[PDB]
RNA sequence: AAGCUCCUUCGACGAGUCGAGUAGUUUGGGAAUGCUGCUCAAAAUGGGAGGUAAAUUUCUUCUAAAGCUAAAUACCGGCCA
RNA sequence: UUGACCUCGGAUCAGGUAGGAGGACCCGCUGAACUUAAGCAUAUCAAUAAGCGGAGGAAAAGAAACCAACAGGGAUUGCCCUAGUAACGGCGAGUGAAGCGGCAACAGCUCAAAUUUGAAAGCUGGCUUCGGCCCGCGUUGUAAUUUGGAGAGGAUGCUUU
């Protein structure tokens, strides 16, 4: 990948998360 | 039709994607006088010089296609006849 | 048809295939979502038992019955009521239930380590012989070229102090 | 008789074919060059002023580094490159330029005699891409520049710019307007 | 720094240095072969705002196509003759972009960036080893450069209802009969 | 204008092929008859090749010396 | 709205001298019709109607116009000699004969076959 | 209007259950690997653009970026926690504003962030 | 003398006939048509929309014309007319609804080219000032001076104005002759039949305050 | 190394390309519906496309001539079922 | 005399790559005629068949020089209706879309135009004891930073690896 990639998924990777019914 | 409060929208910055920077236009005056004249723009330029400015507009637009394009080519070859007349 | 018609009449064997598929249909690991898949409900059903939305969007269709899981002001200012220019970017400050939505809110509000990053020893060194020569004005250690070659601003100079514990 | 090789023939056309048509002046200025002996001087004074060689950059960061296992000023170098020259001359930080004369696609270096006289800047056009690169440890260099310098020959420096103004620069004055070759006789 | 300047000289090819330069090569050029190895490009800013870099892998290659008709027009452009000549001649090369250089009265001259997808320094650089994808062999052949881009009629707008997403899939997709199971 | 010089035949574009057996060829305004009235040479060959391909013959002068309005003033 | 003053005045900005006792008729060549052309089509829609009343006004303006030339002395009758180009290409006069002879020998092959 | 060769050309729809469960298979599929995430992004309200359609709204494509930052939701944190966004559409009104601001400070009260790690 | 007219007093007349950027085939055809019966008009087309309505001025000056006969296109569908004295002279925009041009093929009659017409008008042309000042524009515009050579010496064509609900439906009518029965013209149709609902008339050369609104145009 | 905030500092955006004329081809599509060949050949508070009789082209909405990208889609062929 | 540079070549030098097949589906180029219009030539057939070139498990398209006139929408693709509507046409044969609306699926990005200039920081090869050493590419520009509903530079104080 480029730096600039690598720097954007190490600081803001996929979060884990839930919507509560 | 409906009413609603209309906002005040954030500036845009693709407004204006031509220039209003001096650098080029500073550029743009370099290569103009560095490259010189095209034959057409030769001939605008030697109307001009003798005050046909009639013939001029009818040889630019003719020779661009547009009364617009004819127009602003006309201004920038009196410029630069203005210009190089200061320098003379 | 012709190929086929060949291995039919050949006596090389026939090459089985097995039904790997290119994503699982069900949830795997040890997360709490893993033990309580039933794998013989559908997504919906699975989702209303824990207690979590399937699909934000708009209702496509019918659903069965018990789904739970396809879902003054002195200027006029309609944001006011909205209320509870820089925010934390990192992270969100949020503030009888079924138990897999009491586990999943146990495991996200437990207490968590944070790995304070501690500096170097050129950088202590640095602040050290920063602090040995003027002490506390750090106005000072700023306008020093010697010292201070890269020429920090005195506030970012007292904040790696006060990181470093030399004030 | 004899037959010639292609590309032989290509070249030797093309030198006539350079030097025998009506050049524009913004190509015909390039045909006057730095005499020999300004060219000396200002390859002596860019030769105290060159940058260092791969071997001495990695020898002297493995010096710093053996010190810090076990203070400095802005180092002065010749500056080069097509674009970072023009960045320095359009700044006004350049302070004498030094232009090649045989760059292949010449557009490249037209405009900047011109961008020269129009910043302030002092230039003159030398011979040989190859006797710049030389300088700057590369194969070829289109332009390089020099901006400042150490103190104890910034006055030699003056001296060098003084005399391309004095030695060069009105030598061309004239003929860096007229169009270049013609066979008229 | 000098791109800006080259971009604007060659937005003037009728001026004198231009027209100058431009004829002189033009006379070179044909006196060479038709299709022939350019160590560089004439035009650098022209290359290099269409992806060409100075790096091992990439490789100019200048090419002349007689111009003119083929009353039946050639519905082909001239520039997607010269890239898929230039293409055949270099089968290990992937094209990726082409330019106008110059122009006779009976030849038109193009310069063709190519890309070798088989160079270490091509496939270990994430801005440009998307070339080394086998759905990539020879773009210049299927209209997938920028002069195929334009025509084949890609552009968004009611002026390209029949052409925006191919033609020949649209008129598949208007003349086919659907059949539901629930008529 | 392409009106400058507008003939007194009063005709447009039918060829001669009318009006030959009659001994006019018009009317004209006011509405009388017209009547019929009646180094080395290789290399100099090449330079002038490359040079025909450079000549400009609409101008007085093709080749002028530049004038510097531009950069004469300084920055 | 309708500032008439203003239409008027406009007018005598740029009326040029018409008077059949100064000017003569070839000049503005120009003749008004008494009858106003409102009264001779009752309805708007009918072509027939419409189109003879208009022809109605035209063949007045062509009289009066044919006896002020007559007066004048300047030549009217175009002549048979006088051979000139045409309004439209005679490949289109060729096409309007194609359709009047076309219609010609429907019209009589028509009445042939009644015949027959 | 058969005046071509449709015969070559007729599409008929007999694979309609099974794509229907290769639909729902894909979903689940979706859900196995999104585990405690919904399988859908939020997406905001937005007014349907013609006069014939003028009184009712639907589903958009992404909040826009004035939306997020008053409800309080960073814009690079956004796309990571179930959130669309659209840099093209413009709000041009405090109504569109207030009603997606209110549907993502509803998202927000109804959220299960977990941290990194 | 350079005037191009050869007569007692002459009548320096010009036309600039100018068509938009967005006309039809039907628009193009009615251009075609209309300025090949004016010897003292010039041709161009594609004027730019976007540039200024007095711009029409200055692109009049260049050809020494003091008459323009504008062709406006909206939506590629409208057509517009505008008719106007250049310099300081009054402007008229009309609407033209149907158009019927000279490549129709059911006209059969046709009329020769610059022959000095008979500008029929109607009886309305003089009882209202409005009428009155369309009906000068007209005469100035679609009438041929004495002494412009490119003109043909033999009349043969009356054109035909008529008022009559509101609008000006304007004809071109062939004199054939025929001798009377013990001679007589009679009229045989040419070309364009189109019709002119009258919008506005301005004051200025192409601004100026309003002079004549009508409010009774219904827009296409 | 990274995100955000602030501002007595700056902010470069693709040319034998748009466009004009013309000949083919194509489309439901003369604002040529698109494309191509020939001739001429641009701009910089620019350019493109729309709205509007509304008093003059007011207004609206986007940035061409460089490039990559999964999914939903097709499937008389390949490995099977 | 000697050594650079540039350009054009040779080598059974070292390392690679292309060709053919298949071609149901896909992307281009080229391109008919029968037939219908109770004859037939515009038209239709059909931008189809045949022919030629080029890929993949899909391809193509694709993150607006878009749609719209709205209280606005918001990359591409496909299904439903739009709709046999608009539009065009020996206005005959007929040909024949698209916006909106409901749905399936959703994901965004990389460059060029900047001086790293207080340090070409970048990369292909060869030799290896595999740890780091040489030649070369490249300043006519290889890394980092930036891609216009943006951005940079300073200051600033939190928050991230």
């Amino acid at each position: 990948v480029l730096e600039k990639t690598k720097k954007r998924l190490t600081h803001f990777p996929q979060r884990k998360y839930a919507v509560k019914a | 039709g409906h009413k609603t409060t209309r906002r005040v929208l954030k500036e845009r910055p693709s407004r204006r994607k031509g220039a209003q920077s001096k650098r080029t236009q500073f550029v743009r005056s370099l290569i103009r006088e560095v490259a010189g004249l095209a034959p057409y723009e030769r001939r605008v330029i030697e109307l001009l010089r003798n005050g046909k400015d009639k013939r001029a507009r009818k040889f630019s637009k003719k020779k661009l296609g547009t009364f617009g394009r004819a127009k602003r080519k006309c201004e920038e070859l009196q410029r630069i006849i203005a210009e190089s007349r200061r320098a003379h | 048809r012709e190929l086929q018609k060949r291995k039919r009449r050949s006596s090389r064997p026939t090459i089985r295939m097995p039904n790997r598929r290119k994503k699982a249909l069900n949830p795997a690991g040890n997360n709490i979502i893993a033990k309580s898949w039933n794998k013989k409900e559908t997504l919906s059903q699975n989702y209303t038992r824990f207690g979590l939305v399937a699909k934000l969007g708009k209702a496509t269709g019918g659903t069965a019955p018990g789904n739970k899981a396809l879902l003054s002001e002195s200027d006029a200012v309609p944001q006011q009521q909205q209320q509870e220019n820089h925010i934390r970017q990192h992270d969100l400050e949020l503030e009888s239930k079924p138990e897999v939505l009491r586990a999943l809110e146990r495991e996200a509000t437990r207490p968590v380590e944070k790995t304070v990053r501690h500096q170097s020893e050129r950088e202590r060194e640095w602040l050290q012989r920063l602090v040995d020569k003027h002490g506390d004005d750090v106005a000072a250690m700023a306008r020093d070229r010697k010292l201070n070659p890269y020429q920090q601003t005195a506030s970012d100079i007292k904040r790696r102090l006060k990181k470093a514990g030399l004030l | 008789m004899v037959k010639w090789p292609e590309y032989i023939r290509l070249q030797r056309q093309k030198k006539i074919l350079r030097m025998r048509l009506k050049v524009p002046p913004a190509i015909a200025q390039f045909q006057y060059t730095l005499d020999k002996n300004l060219a000396a001087q200002a390859f002596k004074l860019l030769n105290k002023y060159r940058p260092e060689t791969k071997q001495e950059k990695k020898e002297r960061l493995l010096r710093e580094a053996t010190a810090i296992k076990e203070v400095s000023k802005k180092p002065y170098t010749v500056k080069y490159g097509l674009n970072h020259v023009v960045g320095l001359i359009e700044n006004k930080k350049a302070s004498l330029v030094l232009i090649a004369n045989d760059v292949d696609p010449i557009e490249l270096v037209v405009f900047l005699p011109a961008l020269c006289r129009k910043m302030g800047i002092p230039y003159a056009i030398i011979k040989g891409k190859a006797r710049l690169g030389t300088l700057v440890h590369k194969k070829t260099a289109a332009v390089v520049a020099i901006t400042e310098v150490r103190s104890e020959d910034k006055n030699e420096l003056a001296k060098l710019i003084s005399a391309v103004k004095e030695g060069y620069l009105e030598k061309v004055e004239d003929t860096r307007k007229r169009w270049g070759g013609g066979i008229m006789g | 720094g000098a791109l800006k300047y080259l971009e604007e000289l060659s937005k003037k090819k009728q001026s004198d240095v231009v027209r100058f330069l431009l004829r002189v090569r033009c006379w070179e050029y044909r006196q060479l072969n038709v299709i022939h190895r350019a160590s560089r490009p004439s035009r650098p800013d022209k290359a290099r705002r269409l992806g060409y870099k100075a790096k091992q892998g990439y490789v100019i290659y200048r090419v002349r196509v007689r111009r003119g008709g083929r009353q039946l027009k050639y519905q082909r452009s001239l520039r997607a003759t010269a890239e898929e000549r230039v293409g055949r001649r270099c089968s290990n090369l992937r094209v990726l972009n082409s330019y106008w250089v110059n122009q006779d009265s009976t030849y038109k001259y193009y310069e063709v960036i190519l890309v070798d997808p088989n160079h270490k320094a091509i496939r270990r650089d994430p801005r440009i080893n998307w070339i080394c994808n086998p759905v990539h062999k020879h773009r210049e052949c299927r209209g997938l450069t920028s002069t195929g881009k334009k025509s084949r009629g890609l552009n968004k707008g009611h002026r390209f209802n029949k052409t925006r997403a191919g033609r020949r899939k649209t008129w598949k997709r208007h003349n086919t009969l659907s059949l539901w199971r629930y008529r | 204008d392409t009106d400058y010089n507008v003939p007194v035949n009063t005709i447009g574009n039918i060829p001669l092929s009318f009006y030959d057996s009659y001994p006019h060829i018009g009317y004209d305004i006011n509405g009388k008859k017209i009547m019929r009235p009646a180094l080395s040479r290789d290399e100099l060959e090449l330079i002038r090749k490359v040079q025909q391909g450079l000549i400009p013959d609409d101008v007085e002068d093709p080749y002028p010396d530049t004038v510097e309005w531009f950069t004469s003033v300084e920055e | 709205i309708n500032n008439k003053e203003g239409l008027l005045t406009a007018l005598r900005r740029i009326q040029l001298d018409i008077n059949p006792k100064t000017t003569p008729f070839s000049f503005h060549q120009s003749v008004v019709a008494s009858k106003r052309t409102e009264d001779s089509i009752p309805q708007i829609e009918d072509d027939l109607q419409r189109e003879l009343a208009f022809m109605n006004q035209a063949l007045e303006a062509a009289r009066l116009g044919r006896s002020l030339l007559r007066k004048e002395g300047v030549p009217f009758t175009r002549p048979t000699d006088y051979f000139a180009e045409m309004v439209r290409t005679d490949a289109t006069m060729e096409k309007v004969k194609q359709k009047l002879i076309e219609e010609a020998t429907a019209k009589k092959a028509a009445a042939e076959a009644r015949k027959q | 209007h058969f005046r071509k060769h449709w015969q070559r050309r007729v599409r008929c729809h007999f694979d309609q259950p099974g794509k229907k469960v290769t639909r729902r298979l894909a979903r689940r599929a979706k859900a196995a690997a999104l585990a405690p995430r919904p399988v859908d992004k939020l997406r905001p309200i937005v007014r349907c653009p013609t006069v014939k359609y003028n009184r009712r709204t639907r589903l958009g494509r992404g909040f826009t970026l004035e939306e997020l930052k008053a409800a309080g939701i960073p814009r690079l944190l956004a796309p990571t926690i179930g959130i669309a966004v659209d840099h093209r559409r413009k709000n041009l009104s405090e109504e569109s504003l207030a009603a997606n601001v209110q549907r993502l400070k509803d998202y927000k009260a109804r959220l299960i962030l977990f941290p990194r790690k | 003398d350079r005037s191009n007219i050869i007569a007692e007093r002459k009548n320096k007349q010009r036309v600039l006939v100018l068509s938009s950027r967005g006309v039809t085939y039907r628009h193009r055809h009615l251009l075609n048509d209309l300025a090949s019966m004016l010897p003292h008009g010039r041709k161009d087309a594609k004027f730019d929309t976007k540039s200024r309505l007095y711009e029409l001025c200055e692109l009049a000056e260049l050809y020494n014309c003091n008459n323009v006969l504008f062709f406006e296109a909206r939506k590629g569908k409208d057509l517009y007319m505008w008719f106007s004295k250049v310099p300081n002279g009054p402007t008229v925009k009309f609407y033209a609804q149907n158009l019927h041009t000279m490549e129709e093929l059911h006209f059969q009659g046709n009329c020769l080219k610059g022959s000095r017409p008979i500008l029929s008008f109607d009886a309305a042309f003089e009882q209202e000032p409005y009428l009155k000042v369309i009906k000068e524009l007209f005469l100035h515009t679609f009438g041929v001076p004495q002494g412009h050579k490119k003109s043909k010496p033999f009349i043969d064509h009356v054109l035909s104005f008529s008022v009559a609900d509101g609008k000006i439906w304007v004809r071109n009518y062939e004199i054939r002759e025929v001798e009377k029965v013990k001679t007589d013209i009679n009229l045989i149709e040419i070309g364009p039949r189109f019709v002119l609902t009258p919008i506005i008339i301005q004051e200025g050369s192409f601004g100026g305050p309003i002079l004549y609104e009508n409010k009774r145009f219904i827009s296409p």
